[PDB]
DNA sequence: CCGCCG
RNA sequence: GCGGCGG
């Protein structure tokens, strides 16, 4: 398992907040079973459900958080884990931001867009240096991109 | 009052025949309406062709089979407990081998029950249901092996029961396996019976898997054929003959175990499509030419090996498709036992064939009615599958006339097995709808199915959908198979349509049950309406488009429990099915034609149709339902009047004007009293009492039999040796109980007389009647008096005497009588209502008008449901009830809101807006303005965001209207109530549910002779158990003497128990128990067998229990 | 204080999150389509979209209430330890989002009606599953007729 | 034989019954055998149940009860009360008195309200869970058929007013009618022995107002 | 129920099975399952071996099998860690005898053997909490206790004194023995024992009292043996002494206030008289 | 709930000892008599009709009432076994 | 688990 | 004995 200071960062502060999440559903939990009024209704099926769904989601944080590695490498030549590319499509000049991390750390949302280790275009990307230019599948056809860059 | 109806999904056709399901499968089971020579041969004639020409040589051959004179009529079964049925012969001719052919052209062999025209069945003098059935339709399947996620194993389920039930398996480290019986043997070793050799076979199957080389296993069995037939029988695990016993293989072949179902769809369905292609007979059957033909069992592995491999399409079955699950109609069922019985008669003939002397046997010698009466007798009356009819209301029977059950044969589905299937799966979509279940033990088990869901030729449950070529959808309906329905892209019915035509780009569709957004070019298929997707049970609850699921199942079980009002009111809002219910069902009576009417007596309705023709339509007056309702047709014509075809002549159990009704509308206030609506409580008008609103009648039918002892004949007259002519006024008539009389708990129903203290005198009792007077009447009062609880009014009585019209008088019964007696149900304290949306509560107190809130006119409301009962359950459909229900009062007009397409928020503001000026218009002319007390609260109702600031009084009351909230005052302190509350017209209804079950208080009675036990069963009552979750629970508490109590005084201590009724009776303080009869008991239980039980001193030493 | 279809309010805001969220789903699937994400994180991070927005959505309508309708039949019930749920609550004014299928795995698409608002034919129907499954717990787990408090009985009844 | 049969051979009575004739042994084992009836328990005298119904003035002292069935529960106890006022000469009397409704003296109830004074009986709600699956309450004698039952214990005995039925018994030891009152009354075990939370938590309507 | 400390005479074993039982119906091993799981001595789905060595860790890894072995200067517990295991504890650090070597559940025998008893009791009331906690429930740990200490109330013997061995008998009526052996009368022989942990069903299965086992087990059998050796059925315990219908030893039954007597000023000089 | 129940629960070491003290002191209201009281004088139990609780109400009722005050003892062993209900019948008619 | 009807 | 049903 491998992270970035960043994603450590965020998957550590998710954990958090997954735990008030816990703490709240659990409460709920508890107040259900203790009204007894309204019995088989989705009062308890709903709210077990939902902790339980969060509880997992816990399970994989904490898993994930508990034997992962940190490879502070900013100053590198080849991509690799951590390392933030950029492809421009020869024919539209599009400049495409990403940076390959640990399927853990994978996030559209993110700044530059973190994609997985073990993903496509992830694996097409580690290996490879400023310049070289590759393809991999996509439902329209297939799109070569050259490495225009890589910050740290 | 007007109707108005706010639908705007345009419902392309009509809603099916509800009883369908019923009704046609048992004519389409036993064509028995039309001659032998029209086509239809399946059921009856079928399973009779299947087993009726016997080759014994014999020749027995079928003709036709004749039925129907019913013995009796419909009610005269009932009232003699006679069962309806048909009566059913016949022609049969039996050949010789010599010159002859004698024709028995008759032999009745049964007696097969008959179908009402609502559906159900008369067995034993009470009406029951044949409910539906479902489980893996017998054919072929493969499903992912058990623990190992490696491969899948296939199936080949055959029914009935008896034939063997096929799996094929492949595990590498040694075999490929087949079971049958629980037992594997070499899948090629049975190939080799049939023909399939080495080279041809591997060749044409093992085209591209190495795991053929698993078949080519053979270098030794596999080279000698025919001997491998006899090499397969050692196979079989018994020490039996090598030859010709093939009587296993002869099985496999293609008459008892593999299906005889209909050739070319029954079974041969689940194979041309799923697998292989043809099916050369009708299962895997062929003994023919000493060598077989099994198109069948290649291919099997032949789709094995394509699953395993390839993808010769996706082959994996999904269990639980409808479309490897059908659906067992009536018919099918009774057809089923039928044929078993057919072969248990087969059975026997066979053996009369070699008994027998000459050509002189026929009808007498062939034929045996024994096996096939007590075969169908046997379903219908014992069966774990035809039940009591519940009938609490009509809409009941119609639901239990038409749910489907896993359990049953059990060879279908068992208890213990279900988490997988109690699911709504993906295919129930219109099939089975996903409300219905009951909650508890048992859930997703046993479910109602769907509005248009009605069951086709072989069982899997279609359902009907719109074509639709291009942008452009038809009227064109067809109803799809669960697994054709995968094939295409149907889209829901909300879609906004110009008339032909599709109306927005992105447009929601449904793949395989996948939601998915299509576009209008892709859209193959379109839902007919959003009713299918339910059940008619559950579309009728106005507003579910607002109400949780979960909530809402109560809510529709809980119609089924409605109980008939005699005032019965339709729901000030409606689904639009209420008509069609009280229709399908046959509650109320149609007219047939055109025309006019005659008599409008209260007991029958004769029109005069305008085709010359004059009819008597008799109205069933009183009568008691399975569940003790009343069920009565009241006219709603006048004499001499122009009928339209198909127009209510008369009203049924809970329909009036032809809509279904099932409990009144009253206007409720939604908020919260004193505590009386606490958790579940609901607060009642004594207001509702008065004009009768709630109010049920009730019948129990009490019986009595007069046996023949063989200590002398049980007689039943107004004799009662116990002297006391009071008590014998109410019983007129010698024997019986006048009619109209009031009979209450204690009183005499029925008298009878019996022999003595069994075969010999008293001789202690011969001394005291001997003293009085000796000339005291030997016999016993043994007399059906009013069991504790209540009785009522007698109003009906039907006796059984000796010479018996047409009715089957038990053996020793020397005659019956049958007493049936009823009352008034009027609300009270204890009684549990509910609403269609699952609101359920029992009445807390039933407050007197005085005091209870009511509007700024002096209008009071009916009924006060706590709010708290709404967030938590979440089912806002009725407080939408309630909105629109506001406006019906002051509009004074009933509605009918469809499913997902019913009125929307916007209309019902603007139907509130008009009720507006009715109800505030009138108040501005009447001439008064508003009320300090309305100003007032107006206040707390802007300080809380209700009115928007700055308007007149007048608007702002509107405004507070609109939002289904007005004012109301107190009526215990005439203050207003800070804050406007939601107020309506709710339909409620009170359910099969009286206290009159609820209240067994018990001083003193009966115990038992065998067990110590204040058990019940005569004018004493039952003492609740006390269980050992109880015990402790006293334990616990530390409730020494209070469970010691329990234990003893209360139960076994015989002597204790008195000791303690004395103390009481003298006021004093209940006695010791020293020790219990128990402990007594028990020591001598210990004696009576070695063991030396001892009590024991404080220094080990004696102590006398005794 | 009574309850009333009104009275049961949907934040501003849920039409604003739910387009935030939408436009958000049409990236990940531009994404997909591009062959950047793989079968499955497609799955997990569309979850992770709506299980946020979902929450997000909840504490909006709370944030409604305390600050315009303090005083919210609906609301008020709720906070006071009367009755209501805020998972309920969000029910009603928000949504309901994320009903699973028949197995377990989650249901792709979310539910994106309230309760005041018409919740839709299938919406309908794919929520079934949830409530079934979940009446199916209680039917076995009840019947056990607290077989523990007879076991716990029969060791420490003495 | 009458020691253990069945342990070899079974014994029947004459052609009639293949059943083999209860022995010692088998009188004491089984499912419903002896040494297993004293604990299963059974059914007890001066019983009986209704439907409830929530009481909102009544006090959680005290418990909602229909006259009609106290009547019958506390007969014998009436009885004598019978006579220690002229209502009756003597207890066969108060009987038949007492056995037609309709001649219910209004003395009598004075005198059933005068002999339930401070006797307090006990509830019973559906499963048995906990020790306070059963109170001890005072009744008060109230119109119709429903049982009057004190909010605040409704959360005690899981019950809620939706029809549930609850079951009423009477200690007829003036030793069980003080256990009964003293250690076993509503208002004498407010907190959970489960844990030291009370139990007599007001419930939803009441902290809403509140 | 109220709030002071617990009076004499109350049933405290009952109170302890009901609050334990109650909630046992919202419990759907993640649930009810390992509840029983966990109040019956069992081998869990998820088995987490543990080190019945206490020294330190080292792990070998890459190879269809990892191994983690506790080793010390003199011997190391080899462990076989399966592929498809997933152990937290790592090459260095220390681990006490009893402590989760690999994920999961724990096996309650094993750990009584490494450990011992004060481990196993406490590693139960906890991880019986576990479950209630996570499901709202909040009961005291009392009752959790009251019920586990029956589960090891019963111990083996290894060496004889009067009775002997492979005996499996009540832990204090050892104490009884052993301490009558050494104080009054003398020869310390010792009677050495092995604690035994028994699952909650069968520690009800072999109880003492015969009345009580009569009830469930065998009839037969349980009188047959009672026979022969005169059993004197001391009766305590609410089970027994119910079938005698007598007053249950606990509650107002309490030996502690059965007997307690009243009196009025003047009946006491009364009997002050009648000397 | 209960007249000063917590002053009664006070008066003894364990809580069911009250109870049986309680039960058995009912017992000797009846039996021998019931004009066996301590503190009849002034505020001696009452009922509503007519003013009768007086002679014969509920019996633990008054032990309590009577309990509450100093009046009576309760011990382990106080009177000797037998000769209690021998001096009782004796000096109450 | 407890309860009730046919 | 089996179906149904209340909490
Ligand atoms: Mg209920």
């Amino acid at each position: 398992v491998k992270l970035t200071k960043a994603g450590y960062e965020r998957l550590m502060q998710q954990l958090e907040r997954e735990r008030e999440r816990l703490q709240e559903a659990t409460k709920i939990l508890q107040e259900l079973m203790e009204s007894s009024d309204d019995y088989d209704d989705s009062g308890l099926e709903a709210a077990k459900q939902e902790k339980a769904r969060i509880e997992a989601r816990i399970d994989s944080l904490e898993d994930i958080l508990s034997r992962a590695v940190i490879l502070e490498e900013g100053s590198g030549e080849v991509i690799g884990l951590g390392s933030v590319v950029e492809l421009e499509d020869p024919l539209s000049g599009e400049r495409l931001s990403v940076q390959v991390v640990s399927p853990a750390e994978a996030n559209v949302l993110d700044t530059p867009m973190k994609i997985s280790d073990a993903s496509p275009m992830g694996k097409a990307l580690l290996g490879h240096r400023v310049g070289d230019v590759l393809s991999l599948d996509t439902p329209k056809g297939r799109r070569e991109f050259r490495v225009v860059a890589i910050h740290g | 009052m007007e109707i108005k109806r706010f639908g705007r999904i345009r419902e392309v056709i009509p809603l099916p025949p509800l009883t369908e399901i019923q009704v046609e499968s048992y004519r389409r089971a036993l064509q028995a309406d039309v001659p032998p020579e029209k086509r239809e041969n399946v059921g009856i004639q079928a399973a009779f062709r299947e087993t009726f020409p016997i080759e014994e040589g014999l020749v027995l051959d079928f003709l036709e089979y004749r039925l129907g004179e019913p013995p009796f009529p419909q009610d005269e079964c009932r009232e003699k407990d006679l069962t309806y049925q048909a009566p059913l012969y016949a022609r049969l001719q039996l050949i010789h081998k010599d010159t002859g052919l004698i024709k028995e052209d008759e032999v009745f062999l049964g007696h097969i029950p008959l179908m009402t025209e609502d559906g159900s069945f008369i067995i034993n003098g009470a009406d029951r249901v044949i409910v539906s059935q479902i489980h893996r339709s017998p054919g072929v399947y493969f499903t992912p092996d058990p623990a190992r996620p490696g491969r899948y194993i296939a199936s080949i389920i055959p029914l009935p029961k008896r034939g063997p039930w096929i799996d094929l398996e492949v595990e590498p480290n040694g075999v490929v396996s087949m079971k049958v019986n629980k037992r594997k043997f070499p899948l090629v070793l049975l190939l080799r019976v049939l023909g399939y050799d080495q080279e041809t076979l591997a060749r044409e199957l093992g085209a591209y898997g190495e795991l053929v080389q698993g078949l080519m296993d053979e270098s030794v069995f596999a080279m000698r054929p025919e001997e491998a037939l006899i090499r397969l029988f050692t196979l079989l695990r018994p020490g039996d003959p090598p030859k010709r016993d093939k009587a296993v293989a002869y099985v496999y072949g293609l008459i008892a175990d593999p299906r005889r179902y209909d050739l070319g769809e029954a079974g041969r369905y689940k194979a041309e499509e799923k697998l292989g292609i043809r099916l050369s007979g009708r299962t895997l059957a062929r003994f023919e030419d000493g060598e077989f033909k099994d198109e069948v069992f290649l291919p099997t592995l032949r789709y094995l090996f394509a699953l395993t491999a390839g993808v010769p399409g996706h082959e994996v079955d999904d269990i639980d498709h409808l479309g490897n699950r059908r659906i067992r109609t009536v018919g099918e069922l009774m057809t089923d036992q039928f044929r078993v019985g057919l072969a248990r008669l087969a059975r026997g003939v066979r053996e009369r064939m070699l008994m027998g002397s000459e050509d002189s046997l026929t009808p007498a010698k062939l034929v045996n009615s024994r096996p096939l009466e007590a075969a169908i007798r046997e379903f219908f009356s014992r069966s774990q599958l035809s039940q009591f009819k519940d009938e609490t209301n009509p809409l009941s029977s119609l639901r239990h006339k038409r749910r489907i059950s896993a359990l049953g044969p059990g060879g279908l589905t068992r208890e213990r097995a279900g988490f997988d299937v109690r699911d709504v799966h993906r295919t129930h979509y219109g099939r089975i709808c996903p409300v219905e279940t009951p909650e508890g033990a048992n859930i997703g088990l046993i479910t109602s199915l769907a509005a248009y869901a009605r069951v086709d030729e072989l069982g899997f449950i279609r359902t009907p959908y719109r074509r639709v070529v291009g942008g452009v959808v038809t009227d064109e309906v067809v109803y799809m198979t669960a697994t054709e329905e995968d094939r295409y892209t149907i889209a829901q019915a909300n879609t906004p349509l110009e008339g032909n035509r599709i109306a927005a780009e992105r447009v929601v569709a449904r793949r395989k049950g996948e939601p998915v957004i299509v576009s209008p070019e892709e859209v193959e298929f379109m839902d007919v309406s959003p009713k299918q997707v339910f059940s008619v049970n559950t579309n009728l609850i106005p507003f579910l488009e607002h109400d949780d699921a979960n909530r809402a199942l109560m809510g529709s079980n809980m119609q089924t429990q409605a109980v008939p009002l005699i005032r019965a009111q339709a729901p000030v809002v409606m689904t639009g099915l209420e008509e069609r219910v009280v229709r399908d069902s046959l509650a109320a009576l149609y007219a047939e034609e055109d025309g006019e009417v005659a008599k409008v007596d209260g007991n029958r309705i004769v029109v005069r149709y305008e085709d010359g023709r004059l009819v008597e339509y008799p109205l069933r007056r009183f009568y008691r339902s399975n569940q003790g309702t009343a069920l009565d047709q009241r006219p709603r014509v006048v004499v001499g009047q122009r009928v339209r075809k198909g127009d209510l002549l008369a009203d049924g159990p809970a329909s009036e004007n032809g809509f279904l009704a099932l409990g009144q509308n009253v206007l409720v206030a939604i908020m919260p009293f004193d505590g009386y609506n606490f958790e579940d409580a609901i607060v009642i008008s004594e207001e509702l009492l008065k004009r009768d609103f709630y109010t049920s009648i009730h019948i129990e039918r009490y019986e009595i039999e007069a046996r023949d002892t063989k200590l002398g004949p049980e007689r039943i007259t107004r004799d009662i040796p116990h002297l006391s002519e009071a008590a014998l006024r109410d019983l007129d008539e010698e024997g019986v109980v006048r009619i109209g009389a009031e009979v209450k708990p204690g009183d005499i129903l029925v008298g009878r007389t019996s022999f003595k203290g069994e075969s010999e005198p008293t001789p202690e009792e011969r001394l005291l009647r001997s003293i009085f007077g000796e000339k005291a009447r030997d016999v016993k009062d043994t007399s059906l008096r009013v069991p504790p609880g209540e009785g009522g009014i007698v109003v009906r009585t039907v006796r059984l005497r000796r010479g018996d019209p047409g009715v089957e008088l038990k053996p020793g019964v020397r005659e019956v009588v049958r007493v049936y007696v009823a009352q008034k149900r009027k609300l009270q304290v204890g009684d549990k209502l509910a609403n269609r949306h699952g609101n359920k509560g029992v009445v807390a107190k039933i407050l007197p008008v005085e005091d209870m809130p009511h509007l700024p006119d002096g209008t009071p409301v009916d009924v006060i449901l706590n709010p708290l009962g709404v967030p938590s359950r979440m089912n806002l459909g009725q407080i939408l009830e309630t909105h629109l229900g506001l406006a019906g009062y002051f509009l004074g007009q009933r509605y009918i809101s469809p499913i997902f397409d019913g009125a929307k928020e916007p209309e019902i503001k603007e139907l509130l807006a008009q009720a507006f000026e009715v109800y505030f218009g009138k108040r501005k002319g009447e001439g008064f303005g508003v009320d300090k007390r309305e100003v007032e609260v107006l206040r707390r109702a802007e300080k809380l965001g209700l009115v928007t600031p700055g308007k007149t009084p007048e608007e702002q009351l509107k405004e507070l209207f609109l939002q289904g909230k007005v004012v109301l005052y107190d009526g215990r302190t005439g203050e207003p109530i800070e804050g406007p509350i939601v107020v309506g017209q709710m339909f409620i209804m009170k359910l099969y549910h009286m206290v009159e079950d609820k209240m067994h208080a018990r001083s003193t009675g009966p115990y038992s002779l065998i067990t110590q036990q204040p058990l019940g069963g005569k004018a004493q009552f039952g003492g609740q158990r006390f269980g050992e979750m109880e015990v402790w629970a006293l334990e616990a508490y530390g409730a020494a003497h209070t469970l010691q109590e329990m234990l003893t005084l209360k139960s076994d201590d015989i002597e204790g128990r008195n000791a303690a009724y004395e103390a009481i009776i003298k006021g004093e303080d209940v006695p010791e128990p020293s020790v219990p009869e128990s402990f007594r008991v028990l020591v001598k239980e210990l004696q009576a067998l070695a063991l030396d039980v001892q009590t024991l001193d404080e220094k080990d030493n004696p102590v006398d229990i005794f | 204080i009574t309850i009333g279809i009104d009275d049961a309010v949907i934040p501003e805001e849920k039409k604003q999150y739910l387009e935030e969220a939408d436009r958000k789903l049409l990236q990940i699937e531009q994404a997909y389509e591009m062959g950047f994400l793989t079968d499955r994180e497609r799955y997990d991070q569309i979850l992770q979209l709506w299980t946020e927005t979902t929450e997000k959505v909840t504490q909006a309508v709370f944030k409604n209430f305390e600050e315009n309708y303090p005083f919210n039949p609906l609301y008020v019930m709720a906070q006071s330890g009367a009755r209501g749920n805020p998972q309920q609550i969000r029910q009603l004014c928000g949504l309901r989002g994320l009903m699973q299928k028949p197995s377990g795995e989650t249901f792709e698409v979310p539910v994106r009606s309230s309760f005041r608002e018409g919740l839709t034919v299938l919406e309908y129907f794919i929520s079934s599953h949830g409530a079934r499954k979940g009446g199916a717990d209680t039917a076995l787990r009840t019947a056990d007729s607290g077989y523990l408090t007879r076991k716990l009985v029969d060791v420490t009844h003495e | 034989a009458l020691l253990d049969n069945g342990r070899r051979g079974a014994p029947v009575t004459n052609p009639g019954s293949d059943r083999p004739l209860r022995s010692l042994t088998d009188i004491l084992s089984g499912k419903q055998g002896r040494f297993r009836q004293n604990l299963l328990g059974k059914r007890v005298d001066y019983s009986g149940r209704s439907v409830i119904v929530v009481g909102p003035q009544l006090k959680l002292h005290q418990c909602g009860l229909p006259k009609r069935m106290a009547l019958e529960l506390f007969k014998p106890f009436l009885l004598k009360k019978m006579e220690e006022k002229g209502i009756a000469p003597n207890v066969k009397a108060a009987r038949r008195m007492l056995e037609r409704q309709r001649d219910i003296k209004d003395e009598v109830w004075d005198a059933l309200e005068e002999v339930i004074h401070g006797k307090v009986v006990l509830l019973n709600r559906a499963p048995t869970l906990h020790r306070l699956g059963i109170q001890a309450f005072q009744p008060v004698l109230v119109e119709g058929q429903s049982i009057q039952l004190h909010p605040l214990v409704c959360e005690a005995f899981n019950a809620d007013f939706d029809g549930d039925q609850m079951a009423v018994h009477v200690p007829l030891s003036s030793f069980a009618q003080a256990e009964a009152r003293i250690q076993m009354l509503s208002a004498h075990n407010l907190l959970s022995p489960a844990s030291g939370e009370p139990l007599a938590k007001p419930s939803r309507d009441i902290i809403l107002g509140l | 129920s109220m709030a002071r400390p617990v009076s004499i005479g109350e049933a405290v074993g009952i109170v302890a099975a009901q609050s334990i039982g109650e909630p046992g119906t919202q419990l759907t091993t993640q649930g009810l399952p390992r509840v029983i799981e966990l109040f019956e001595a069992r081998r869990p789905k998820a088995k987490a071996v543990i080190s019945e060595i206490d020294g330190v860790v080292r792990i070998e890894e890459t190879e269809e099998k990892l191994s983690v072995f506790v080793e010390s200067e003199g011997f190391s517990k080899e462990y076989k860690l399966p592929k498809e295991a997933r152990l937290l504890v790592k090459d260095g650090d220390y681990v006490e005898a009893g402590q989760p070597l690999t994920r999961g559940a724990i096996d309650p025998h094993q750990l009584l053997e490494a450990k011992g008893p004060e481990a196993v009791e406490r590693y139960l009331v906890e991880e019986i909490q576990k479950v209630y906690r996570a499901q709202g429930v909040k009961l005291h740990d009392k009752h959790i206790e009251i019920v586990v200490r029956q589960m090891m109330k019963y111990v083996e013997v290894t060496d004889p004194g009067d009775s002997r061995l492979l005996e499996g008998q009540v832990l204090e009526k050892w104490d009884v023995e052993a301490l009558n052996e050494r104080l009054i009368a003398e020869g310390k022989t010792p009677v050495a024992w092995k604690p035994l942990l028994m699952g909650v069903t069968k520690s009800a299965l072999s109880t003492k009292s015969w009345l009580s086992a009569a009830s469930f087990q065998n009839t037969t059998h349980v009188l047959t043996e009672a026979a022969i050796a005169g059993k004197k059925d001391e009766l305590i315990g609410l089970k027994e002494n119910v079938i005698l219908g007598r007053l249950i030893p606990a509650g107002t039954g309490s030996d502690f206030v059965r007997f307690t007597q009243v009196v009025d000023q003047k009946t006491l000089k009364a009997i002050e008289e009648a000397r | 709930a209960e007249p000063g129940i917590d002053k009664l629960f006070g008066m003894v070491d364990s809580k069911y000892r009250l109870t049986v003290v309680v039960a058995k002191r009912a017992q000797q209201l009846l039996r021998h008599g019931f004009k066996n009281t301590v503190l009849e004088p002034e505020e001696r139990p009452k009922m509503q009709t007519l003013e009768g609780l007086f002679d014969d109400p509920n019996a633990v009722t008054w032990a309590m009432k009577e309990l509450l005050t100093g009046r009576l003892v309760f011990g382990e062993n106080l009177v000797p076994e037998d000769r209690l209900q021998k001096e009782m019948e004796r000096l109450y008619p």
